[PDB]
RNA sequence: GUUACGGCGGUCCAUAGCGGCAGGGAAACGCCCGGUCCCAUCCCGAACCCGGAAGCUAAGCCUGCCAGCGCCGAUGAUACUACCCAUCCGGGUGGAAAAGUAGGACACCGCCGAACAC
RNA sequence: GUGUAAGUGCACAAGGGAGCUUGACUGCGAGACGGACAUGUCGAGCAGGGACGAAAGUCGGGACUAGUGAUCCGGCACCUCU
C-alpha cells in the first residue's frame, strides 16, 4: 500500500513543453503554400512534419526512426542533418518552397538548429 | 502648463552634422549626459544626437 | 573516475538495507536524497546592510559556491522591511558536492557542537524532509573562525524522495545522521 | 435594536414594492408563523415592539425567530429646508416585505397562547397579515 | 558552476588526530581552506588537514 | 451645506458597430472597447486602445475560440 | 486494413475535469548514466544543452472500470414582459426564463507516422 | 498583482525576471468610428534608414481610457522662398 506524494519531473517537463509550444503558436500560422515546420524531439530520435493549420492537415513528414536514416553513423546531430535533407527533398517534391520554423516548444541550438541550418543550406526559405 | 523648474525638466536634442532637433521631456535628479542617443536626420541617416539644451 | 564516501556507501549498503526493510516492487521506488538547502536570514537588513556580505563570504568559504541573495517580495513595515531589501542568502547543493558537504558536516562540525545529545527525529514534514538549524557558524573548520564579527546562524533542510517519515528516518539513519535513537 | 454594523453604500434608493415573494414563503424553524399579504417597509422599532409584545405574552419560555433584518436605509433630510441641495442622511432602516413573506416564527406549546401572541404582534405593524401553521 | 567564479576546488585528506581513523576525499576545500602535508592515501597525492576532533572521538549516539 | 458630488465624464461611444452578417470594407472598425471583451480571430486586427478592425474584407462571425468570444471575417463570394 | 502505440490539431471547449481500483511496455513515449564538445544557472549540468543506452514501467502516458467530488440538461408549469381589453382590481393572443426534476456523461472527430498484412 | 481613481481585461498572461537596446523615428496613408462646428480615436499597407531575433515577424511609446488650453502676437535653429 505504498503511495507517492506529487509531481515528477517528467510531468513537469511535458506540460511545460506544451505550455510554451502553445505559447509560441500564437504567432506562427499555417497554409498550404506557407506551412508550419513542426519538430517533435526525444532524447533518442526526432520527428518533423509540415502542417497546414487551416485544416489541421499534413503534407510532409520525416523522422530519425527510418532505417534509411539510421544508416547514418555519425552523431545525433548528423542524424538530424540527414533528416533535414530528406524533408527538404520531400517538401520540394510535394510543392513547398517557403515555410516557417516552429521549434515545437524546444530551445533553438544543438540538434534543432543544426537540422534547420542544414535545411536553409539545402534550399528551404527560412 | 507653466515654466517652473519641474522635476520633469529639460528639452532640446541637437545633432552632430545633423540639424534636426528632436525633443523629449525628462527628469534631472539622475546622473548622465554624455552617452546614448540616436535618430534619423535630414538628408542623412540613423546617427547620434546630443541632448543639448 | 572518482567516488565520494557517502555516495559509494549509498549505492553499496543503504539501498540494499531499505530493500530488505520495505520490500518495494520496483527499485525506482527506493528513497534517494536529491538536494541540500542552506539559508541565512540576516534580519537586520534595515540596520546592517553589510552583514549580508559577511554571510555571503561565510557561506562561500563553507560551501564552495557563491550564494543567492533572496529579496523581499512583500513590504511589511513593522520590521522596516521594504520591497527588495536583502534579508537572507540561500544556496542549493546537488551531486558530489552535496555528498562531500554531508560528509564534512557529519564528520567535522556536528561532532563539534557543544553537548550534542541528538538531532530530533521530529524535524520531518509530510514524508521525511529534515529541517534543522544552527545558531552559530563557530564550528566549520572551513571557516576562518578568528575573523568573525558576530554570530550569523543558519538553517539547513534536507529533502528526499522518501514518501513517509519512517522511510526518511530509516534512510538518514543508514546514512549516519545522529538522530536521537528512541 | 437592529442595525447593521456597516453598509458599503449608506445612501440607497427606495426599495421596490412590486411583486410577490420568492423565499420565506414557508415556515422554517418554529411552529406558528406570521405571513404578510401586502407590500410595506418594516423598520427597526416595529420589530422591537413586536418581539417584546410576544415575550410579554408568553413570559417564561418558548422561542421567537425573526426572519427579517433592516438592511436597507432611508434618508430624511433636516427640517424646513427647501428641496434641492443634496440627499439627506440615513436615520432609520427598513426591510422590504413582499406578500407571501414570513416575518416571525414562534415555538410555544399551546396554540391558544401562541395564536394570541402573534395577534398582539400583528397589531403592532402596518400590514394586514395572517397566522400560519407549518402544515400544508 | 560558472564564471563569476566560486571558491576553488581541490581534494583533501582529513587526517584523524583522534585515533588514526582518517578520511580522504574530493572537495571544494583547497587553496581556499587546506593544510600542508600532501600525503598520498591512494594512487595520487593531495593536501592534508589535521582533524582535532571527529565522530570516533566524540562521545555521542554514534560514539560512547 | 454642499453636495461635493456632481461631476461626470462625457461618453466615449463604445460597443459593437458592425454586427453579424454585414459587409465591411478594410480597416473598418467593428468594435471599440477598453479591454479584450472580444478578441480577434482571423483576418482581424487589434488597435492601441483595444479597438478591433478588419484586415481583409468580407463579413462577420462572432464565434468563440476556447471560451472567449472572437470576431472573424470570412471570404465573400466574388460575383 | 488493425491493436491497450506515438505526434500535430479541431469542438461555438468540462458530455472532455478531479479523485479511487485494476492493468500495459515489441518498435516508439519515457524515466535514467555522466558533464569530454556547443550551450546554461540572478548559486546549483536541478532546469535548458550535450554525449549514451547498465537498469524499471514505480511515476508520466495510454486502456477498462466507479456517476463520488464537478459539469450538462430538457418537456410542462411559474415569475417577468410586448400588444389589447378593463372605472382602481385584474384579465386575453404571442414570447418565455432562473431554480428544480427526469436524466446524460469517465468524450467525440480529422491527418501523418509506426508496428502489423493480405 | 497590474506606477497613480474606477471599470473593462489580463494565467493563452498585459503579472515576475534576465540580455541586447532607442521605433519615446522620418515621408505618407486606403477605409472607418464618433460626429452641430472646431476639436478627438484607431488605422493595414508602401519607401528610406535601423533595433531585436536563427528566422517568421514585432517595434510610428507606456494593458486601455485622464494627465492639460484653441486663435492672435512675439522668441530660437535650419531652408537653394521673397
Amino acid at each position: 500500500a505504498h503511495k507517492p506524494v506529487g509531481q515528477n519531473i517528467s510531468e513537469v517537463r511535458r506540460n511545460a513543453r506544451l505550455r510554451r509550444h502553445a505559447r509560441l503558436r500564437k504567432k506562427v500560422a499555417g497554409t498550404a503554400e506557407v506551412p508550419r515546420l513542426v519538430v517533435n524531439r526525444s532524447a533518442r530520435h526526432i520527428h518533423v512534419q509540415l502542417v497546414n493549420d487551416l485544416n489541421g492537415t499534413t503534407l510532409a513528414a520525416a523522422s530519425s526512426i527510418e532505417a534509411d536514416v539510421r544508416a547514418i553513423d555519425g552523431d545525433k546531430k548528423a542524424h538530424s542533418v540527414r533528416v533535414g535533407q530528406l524533408i527538404a527533398e520531400r517538401a520540394k517534391a510535394a510543392g513547398v518552397e517557403t515555410v516557417v520554423f516552429d521549434r515545437g516548444g524546444y530551445t533553438y541550438g544543438g540538434r534543432i538548429a543544426a537540422l534547420a541550418d542544414a535545411a536553409r543550406e539545402a534550399g528551404l526559405k527560412f | 502648463a507653466r515654466n517652473e523648474i519641474r522635476p520633469i525638466v529639460k528639452l532640446r536634442s541637437t545633432a552632430g552634422t545633423g540639424y534636426t532637433y528632436v525633443t523629449r521631456k525628462n527628469r534631472r535628479n539622475d546622473p548622465d549626459r554624455i552617452v546614448l542617443r540616436k535618430y534619423d536626420p535630414v538628408l542623412r541617416r540613423h546617427v547620434e544626437f546630443r541632448e543639448e539644451r | 573516475k572518482a567516488l565520494p564516501r557517502l555516495k559509494q556507501r549509498y549505492r553499496e549498503e543503504i539501498r540494499e538495507a531499505l530493500q530488505q526493510e520495505f520490500n518495494y516492487a520496483n527499485v525506482m521506488q527506493i528513497p534517494g536524497v536529491v538536494k541540500v538547502v542552506v539559508n541565512m536570514g540576516v534580519g537586520d537588513a534595515a540596520r546592517d546592510a553589510k552583514l549580508i556580505n559577511g554571510a555571503i563570504n561565510d557561506l562561500a568559504l563553507i560551501t564552495g559556491q557563491k550564494p543567492e541573495v533572496r529579496r523581499a517580495r512583500k513590504s511589511i513595515a513593522q520590521f522596516k522591511l521594504r520591497e527588495g531589501m536583502p534579508i537572507g542568502a540561500r544556496v542549493t547543493l546537488r551531486g558530489d558536492r552535496m555528498w562531500e558537504f554531508l560528509d564534512r558536516l557529519i564528520s567535522i562540525a556536528l561532532p563539534r557542537i557543544r553537548d550534542f545529545r541528538g538531532l530530533s527525529p521530529k524535524q520531518f514534514d509530510g514524508t521525511g524532509n529534515y529541517t534543522f538549524g544552527l545558531n552559530e557558524q563557530s564550528m566549520f573548520h572551513e571557516i576562518d573562525v578568528d575573523s568573525i564579527d558576530r554570530p550569523r546562524g543558519m538553517d539547513i533542510t534536507v529533502v528526499t524522495t522518501a514518501t513517509n517519515d519512517a522511510e526518511g528516518r530509516a534512510l538518514l539513519r543508514a546514512l549516519g545522521f545522529p538522530f536521537k535513537e528512541n | 435594536m437592529l442595525i447593521p454594523r456597516k453598509v458599503k453604500h449608506r445612501k440607497q434608493h427606495h426599495p421596490e414594492q412590486r411583486g410577490i415573494a420568492s423565499g420565506g414563503t414557508s415556515v422554517s424553524f418554529g411552529d406558528y408563523g406570521i405571513q404578510a399579504l401586502e407590500h410595506a417597509y418594516i423598520t427597526n422599532r416595529q420589530i422591537e415592539s413586536a418581539r417584546i409584545a410576544i415575550n410579554r405574552h408568553i413570559k417564561r419560555g418558548g422561542k421567537v425567530w425573526i426572519n427579517i433584518f433592516p438592511d436597507r436605509p432611508l434618508t430624511k433630510k433636516p427640517a424646513e429646508t427647501r428641496m434641492g441641495s443634496g440627499k439627506g442622511s440615513p436615520e432609520w432602516w427598513v426591510a422590504n416585505v413582499k406578500p407571501g413573506r414570513v416575518l416571525f416564527e414562534l415555538s410555544y406549546p399551546d396554540e391558544k397562547t401562541a395564536r394570541d401572541a402573534l395577534t398582539r404582534a400583528i397589531h403592532k405593524l402596518p400590514i394586514k397579515a395572517r397566522i400560519v401553521t407549518r402544515e400544508e | 558552476m560558472k564564471p563569476g567564479i566560486h571558491p576553488d576546488y581541490h581534494p583533501v585528506v582529513f587526517q584523524d588526530a583522534a585515533t588514526g581513523a582518517q578520511f580522504l576525499t574530493r572537495s571544494t576545500a583547497t587553496s581556499t581552506r587546506t593544510i600542508e602535508w600532501p600525503t598520498p592515501s591512494g594512487p595520487k597525492t593531495y593536501p592534508l588537514i589535521v582533524v582535532d576532533v571527529t565522530s570516533d572521538s566524540h562521545p555521542f549516539w554514534t560514539g560512547s | 451645506s454642499s453636495s461635493r458630488n456632481g461631476r461626470d465624464s462625457a461618453a466615449q461611444r463604445l460597443g459593437v458597430k458592425r454586427f453579424g452578417g454585414q459587409v465591411v470594407k478594410a480597416g473598418e472598425i467593428l468594435v471599440r472597447q477598453r479591454g479584450t471583451h472580444f478578441h480577434p480571430g482571423v483576418n482581424v486586427g487589434r488597435g492601441g486602445d483595444d479597438t478591433l478592425f478588419a484586415l481583409a474584407p468580407g463579413a462577420v462571425e462572432f464565434g468563440a475560440k476556447r471560451g472567449r468570444k472572437t470576431v472573424n471575417i470570412v471570404p465573400v463570394a466574388r460575383p
